[PDB]
RNA sequence: UAUAUAUAUAUAUAUAUAUAUAUAUAUAUAUAUAUAUA
RNA sequence: UAUAUAUAUAUAUAUAUAUAUAUAUAUAUAUAUAUAUA
């Protein structure tokens, strides 16, 4: 039955997902911080800027 | 089996025997009947103390709650009624009341008690409110009670001792032991549990016992007090036991239906709870099945043919299941368990839904749940206060939603008034098809002929009738002397009686009489409110005949009256399973009430108009049956009024407006109730037989013809709706009869409509209903009810419960029979357990034990004597049971489809044949000289001590008494007769014809010698025929009972050694069985519920012949050739008679003689003569001339075929030439061919190619001996 | 001892049904706020 | 005080998604019992 019942309905959905739309940005690559500053308060103040 | 030990000796007997360990005897068979017949019934319930019960039963003390009665009834305006407890004013059935202080005690047994006669005296005396009410209270709960086939112990007893011992396995490779088995049943241990409440000294007081004259009770002690409905509850368990057990269903359903009962009986008026919950089964199982995902399996091909007014249908092979198929109807869950809330039997619900869930492929299993969870609903006729009833459902008038304005219509033409024709809608369209079919009634020919005038009048008379005394009050007021006859000892209120009266007087001085009372009666029913009988007088049922005319041709030339010509019920079967099929929809539609909805203010004054219109095509002075034309004044014309001549038909049109505007005048006598006879109108119709179905049958077709073809397109919404409801019509897609109705859409393509059009169209189709006041009623859930039938994707599916093993209706406070009735009870008990298809053997062992208990009893004169008499077993197998072991063969080797009568005793004796023989031989010395069939063995003398021909004669003998007849009331006989056959011979002609018929036949049945004495069917007996029956319907005097008795007992004992002549013809042809037939369709398919491969043989014989009547070339001898004759006579006899002239070779004039007999004229008389021919005429035609006709246990299977090219007759490798039959095998090889089905359907297992192979004496010899007999009778 | 068949139990996977929880949508009811009318 | 509209909250029903539990069916593995063979 489950065969037969496949064959003669066409309307079974399981079609490709072909629409997906995004609405972010078009970028794959992300610039990343790796290496945090130093927050300097005693010496050095003013040479870094946050 | 510690209970088998428990059995008295002769009772372990007769288990033994029911089990199949022994041939039954005569011996143990009274044995048996005499213990049962005088031991206290107390005992059976005392057998339950060997059981250990294992089931999760609990019965609730809440059972014992007795309400008052004294609050449950009164009387006003001089009438008892019910005054229901609850604010519904339905409930008017018996209350849950303790009956106790109503109670004396019997002289005969002092621990039951009757009713005090001091209560029934100032009742009857005094009309003492009080002492009313608890008479008529007592009258009802008695009466309910006795709604029984017989005492409910009994049945326990046969059920127990059936169950005491498993029955012994035969050969045959499908014999499945019994799966359920005691101890599992919750049924049985719940009455353990409820019985342990009437038991003082470990003695179980029955709560009650049933009386010829109704049932008695039991006195309480002090601390106890009995309420009726615990009564009602044990029989209600004790059928559910017994049918569960036939069923074979699993204990979890009894074990909620034994819940279902007890919610029921704890609460007020068992019978009015039951009553609202009653379609829970149903919709939980079979509205409700296949809404899932993995659904699948296989299902019947079934074919409409073409010329669909003619019912034909082919199958044509199966088709697959799959999830497009699917039924697409919403389930029944959710309003089902929203009701069974209110009763806290949720419970009930979530066990069946479970249950069901594990089905979800249609297979012979599912069918076999859906067929054991429908026989859950209670099986108990209910009966309530007649004048309750006669009060709650003729109070109802229908509401009209568009009521025809007065200014519709013309000016009146003394009663009537024409619809103006400016008018539209569906009135208009009523109006016309009346009109329409007026016209043609109009002009007819057909009528105005003698004999069809005799069969008019002929029909009115019949042994029951009723409004006698209305009758003579009315002629007696307007100074009319009606003769009287009394002294002929026959019920005045019998319509023949009356209708004797009226023979002299001209009609039309009766016409005052028409508007005068009828009275009425009652008839209960098991799974709904009690039908109503209204029988008419005969002069009102005369004036009647105009509406039941156009009626008639509206049906019979309009959709075929959708089958109501009735011919066999069985066309229908077909019909539902076609209805079912996957590629097709269904819609079951019924109107409300038919009866309480047709009236005079919308349809009845329609009708009269339009019929009154339609005869003004005719010849304005003509009169009809004897009612002259008369001159009315037409007033239409403000003008131009005068006064036209109208003829007779008219003139009926008249009056029969005036009596339907007057409204029926009924007169209600119940006699259960106390002293409250009373009369009041209503529009109500009388609807008491099958004559009303026409009419509204009638207006059912024309309604939904114009709603199908006007109506919806002009007002539904669905574009694709009306695409698919276009190109629809009734003559195609709808039938009905009475209120009941189908419809049918037509196949959408492949696929199936949307359930949101659906619910539009059946939407509309109420409101449609709404208009002119019919409530219809509707539902759709892909199944077939039609007529009382269940079928299930082309599966029918037989509902039991609608036939319970211990119900039965009694409409009287007394049961008014004598003990040889019983017998005929369990002989129509055992078919239905046929029809409906039990376990085969499990059903045949218990009706033999019913059968071993209605084999005996006994009666008392008034005054004098007692009497008493019982038969040998082999009576029933003369009446059509089964044996269950001979002696020298193997247990359950018989199928319940053996014919009843001398067939069954020739197919039996045929298998038997070789074993008594030779046993004969061994056992007995030789007879002194050959015998034709026997060698010398001498069997007979073996069948003697057998009883075989004691039982043989026995089931001969009649069994209602004769009444004796008087020379002074033989004047009266006369003046009976004289009336009669003057109200018959209203004319001289047919009395000319059949004077002339009679008087010819005897010359020449004489001088030709063909022989004297023979009873002809003759007009001049029909008034015979109408006396017996007439005088037959009166209450025996004591001497014919005796009389009855003594001969009885005389025809037992009188040593006889010979069958009939027949018989011992029959025996000698020898009859062989070959290999199985090819199927007829795939076993898997599953046809009806419970014929599985579990209950073989029903299995077996539908796989084999399949059911759907299929005779495309036979037609089952329907064309009889006198269509048109009289009642009284019976057509089965005349065409027996006319073959068996033809085959003596009787002179033309035998026929003519014959013919004109029965009222035909000369020239017809030749012509129908003339066609008599042994070339046209079937096969079960012809053999009947020797009275082997098909047994009615056969009309649900396709024969046809298998009679025709299956059982040979003369095979020429097998048959040896001495039977060759010749140039007589015309008429000879019919009736071998009878016989020979008959032996293969007798056998179990699968059908099997059947041959002749031998004939003892030459077959010119069976001939010549057949044709001696046929000239002797 | 091993192989094969049948039955029962347990585990795992897949499918279907039901129940419960959570999220989202729609409908209905109740409460509160705001606006308008009386 | 009431009616109508809008917003928010809560409850109930229906649909869809996810999680968990239970039941039924099918497959595989393991254990136990019975039958047959060696």
């Amino acid at each position: 039955s489950k065969h037969l019942s496949a064959y003669l309905d066409s309307a079974v959905a399981n079609g490709p997902e072909l629409i997906v739309e995004d609405t972010g940005l078009c970028t794959s690559f992300m610039l990343l911080d790796n290496i945090p500053s130093a927050h300097l308060t005693k010496e050095l103040i003013g040479f870094t800027w946050f | 089996e510690e209970l088998f030990n428990a059995l008295p000796q002769p009772l372990q007997q007769l288990s033994l025997a029911l089990a199949g360990e022994i041939p039954l005897t005569d011996h143990i068979f009274e044995q048996a009947a005499s213990t049962w017949h005088v031991q206290p019934r107390s005992l059976t319930y005392k057998l339950l103390d060997h059981i250990p019960f294992s089931t999760p039963v609990v019965v609730p003390p809440s059972i014992y709650h007795s309400l008052d009665w004294s609050k449950c009834f009164a009387v006003n305006q001089d009438r008892v009624e019910r005054v229901p407890t609850i604010d519904d004013p339905d409930d008017v059935y018996v209350p849950n009341s303790d009956i106790g202080p109503l109670l004396t005690s019997l002289h005969t047994i002092p621990d039951y008690g009757f009713l005090h006669p001091a209560i029934e005296n100032d009742a009857t005396t005094l009309r003492a409110e009080r002492a009313r009410c608890a008479s008529t209270f007592y009258k009802i709960a008695s009466s309910q009670a006795r709604q029984v086939k017989l005492d409910p112990i009994r049945m326990l007893g046969f059920l127990l001792l059936v169950q005491a011992r498993p029955r012994v396995p035969s050969g045959l490779v499908t014999d499945q032991p019994t799966r359920r088995d005691p101890t599992q049943s919750p049924a049985l241990h719940a009455i353990w549990q409820v019985m342990q409440y009437y038991k003082v000294a470990g003695v179980y007081y029955a709560p009650a016992l049933v009386v010829p004259s109704g049932a008695i009770w039991w006195i309480p002690p002090p601390g106890k007090r009995n309420v009726v409905s615990v009564q009602y509850l044990l029989t209600d368990l004790i059928n559910l036991a017994i049918l569960a057990h036939m069923t074979d269903m699993s204990p979890t359903l009894e074990l909620t239906g034994v819940l279902m009962y007890l919610r029921a009986a704890s609460s007020h008026s068992h019978a009015y709870t039951l009553l609202q919950m009653k379609s829970v089964f149903p919709a939980l199982s079979l509205r409700s099945m296949y809404r899932n995902k993995g659904f699948g399996g296989k299902a019947p091909a079934i074919e409409w043919t073409e010329p669909r007014s003619k019912y034909k249908f082919r199958w044509t092979g199966v088709t697959q299941l799959h999830d497009g198929l699917r039924p697409r109807s919403p389930s029944m869950d959710v309003p089902t368990l929203e009701v069974l809330t209110k009763y806290e039997l949720v419970d009930i619900g979530h066990i069946i839904i479970r249950e069901r869930n594990a089905h979800p492929r249609h297979n012979h299993d599912s069918v076999r749940f859906v067929r054991d969870v429908m026989a859950l609903t209670s099986g108990m006729y209910l009966v309530r206060q007649p004048t309750m009833s006669v009060l709650r459902e003729y109070s109802q008038v229908p509401d009209i939603k568009d009521p025809i304005p007065p200014s519709a219509w013309t000016g009146p033409i003394g009663n009537v008034r024409y619809l103006l024709p400016s008018v539209q809608g569906p009135a208009r369209h009523l109006y016309d098809t009346w009109r329409a079919a007026a016209r043609q009634i109009a002009q007819d020919p057909q009528w105005h002929d003698p004999l069809n005038q005799a069969i008019m009048r002929a029909q009115y008379v019949t042994a029951r009738g009723g409004s006698s005394a209305s009758l003579k009050f009315a002629l007696k007021v307007t100074g009319i002397v009606l003769p009287e006859y009394d002294d002929s000892k026959v019920k005045k209120s019998s319509k023949i009686y009356q209708a004797a009266q009226i023979a002299r007087i001209a009609f039309m001085l009766l016409i005052a009489a028409i508007h005068a009372e009828v009275t009425m009666g009652i008839r209960n029913q098991v799974q709904r409110r009690a039908r109503s009988i209204m029988p008419l007088n005969v002069i009102q049922q005369a004036i009647s005949a105009p509406h039941t005319l156009v009626a008639n041709y509206i049906n019979k030339h309009m959709n075929l009256s959708t089958t109501s010509g009735s011919v066999v019920t069985d066309k229908v079967i077909p019909l539902i399973l076609y209805a079912s099929t996957p590629p097709n929809t269904v819609v079951n539609v019924d109107i409300k009430a038919c009866d309480a909805s047709i009236t005079y203010n919308y349809f009845l004054s329609v009708i009269c108009g339009a019929m009154h219109e339609g005869f003004e095509v005719g010849n304005a002075d003509a009169a009809f049956m004897g009612v002259p034309s008369t001159i009315v004044s037409d007033r239409r014309s403000s003008v131009a009024p005068y006064s036209r001549p109208i003829s007779g038909l008219q003139t009926m049109v008249q009056h029969l407006a005036d009596l339907y505007a007057a409204g029926f005048r009924y007169s209600v006598s119940d006699a259960f109730s106390s002293g409250n006879k009373f009369s009041f109108p209503t529009s109500t119709f009388p609807s008491g037989s099958t004559a009303t179905s026409t009419e509204h049958t009638a207006n059912n077709s024309t309604m939904m013809e114009y709603f199908l073809n006007v109506h919806a397109p002009s007002h539904v919404k669905s574009a694709s709706l009306k695409r698919i409801l276009t190109d629809m019509t009734i003559q195609r897609n709808y039938v009905c009869q009475g209120d009941d109705g189908i419809l049918l859409l037509p196949h959408e393509a492949a696929s199936k409509i949307s359930a949101d059009d659906m619910n539009e169209l059946l939407t509309c189709l109420r409101d449609y209903g709404q208009l002119f006041g019919w409530n219809y009623d509707i539902d759709w859930s892909d199944t077939a009810e039609y007529l009382k039938l269940y079928a299930l994707m082309g599966c029918r599916i037989p509902n039991t419960s609608r036939h319970p093993p211990v119900g039965k209706e009694y409409a009287a406070p007394q049961t008014d029979e004598i003990w040889p009735s019983l017998i005929d009870i369990v002989i129509g008990h055992h078919l239905n357990g046929v029809t409906d298809v039990l376990n085969w053997r499990e059903w045949l062992r218990f009706s033999w034990a019913f059968a071993c208990y209605s084999s005996r009893g006994g009666y008392t004169n008034p005054k004098g004597q007692s009497f008493s008499a019982q038969y040998p077993w082999w009576t029933f197998v003369y009446l059509g049971i089964p044996p269950i072991l001979l002696p020298g063969q193997t247990p359950f080797i018989h199928s319940c489809y053996m014919p009843p009568g001398d067939q069954g005793m020739f197919s039996i004796l045929n298998g038997w044949r070789d074993w008594l023989i030779s046993h004969a031989s061994t056992t007995l010395p030789p007879l002194r000289h050959n015998h034709p069939v026997w060698g010398l063995s001498d069997v007979p003398s073996l069948l003697s001590q057998f009883g075989v021909y004691a039982g043989y004669h026995a089931a001969q003998h009649y069994r209602r008494p004769k009444p004796a007849p008087e020379t002074a009331s033989s004047d009266s006989i006369n003046q009976i007769t004289s009336d009669l056959t003057e109200y018959l011979f209203y004319d001289s002609a047919l009395k000319a014809r059949v004077m002339k018929g009679r008087y010819n036949w005897e010359r020449l049945s004489s001088s030709l010698s063909l022989n004297v004495g023979s009873r002809v069917p003759s007009l001049f007996d029909v008034p015979g025929k109408w006396v017996a029956a007439g005088r037959d319907a009166e209450k025996p005097p004591p001497s014919s009972v005796e009389d009855m008795f003594t001969s009885l007992n005389r025809c037992i004992r009188r040593p006889t050694h010979s069958f009939s002549r027949l018989l011992e013809l029959y025996l000698r042809v020898h009859v062989t069985l070959g290999e199985s037939i090819p199927l007829a369709i795939d076993p898997d398919v599953p046809q009806v519920a419970g014929a599985d491969p579990a209950n073989d043989d029903h299995w077996f014989k539908y796989t084999c012949l399949g059911d759907i009547p299929s005779a495309t070339r036979n037609y089952f001898g329907e064309s009889l050739f006198v269509g048109r004759v009289v009642s009284g006579l019976d057509v089965e006899a005349v065409d027996a008679t006319l073959l068996r002239l033809k085959i003596l070779g009787a002179p033309p004039e035998a026929f003519i003689a014959v013919l004109n007999g029965i009222g035909m004229s000369d020239s017809e008389a030749h012509q129908i003569a003339g066609r008599i021919s042994l070339a046209n005429a079937q096969l079960v035609q012809i053999a009947r001339v020797v009275h082997l006709s098909i047994p009615s246990s056969w009309m649900t299977l396709n024969t046809g075929p298998y009679i025709h090219h299956h059982a040979y007759d003369f095979k020429p490798g097998i048959t040896q030439p001495s039977a060759k039959s010749r140039d007589k095998s015309i008429w000879m090889s019919p009736i071998l061919k009878l016989l020979c089905t008959s032996y293969a359907m007798t056998v179990a297992g699968p059908v099997r190619t059947s041959i002749v192979t031998e004939i003892d004496g030459s077959a010119a010899a069976l001939s010549g001996n057949l044709r001696v007999w046929m000239r002797d009778v």
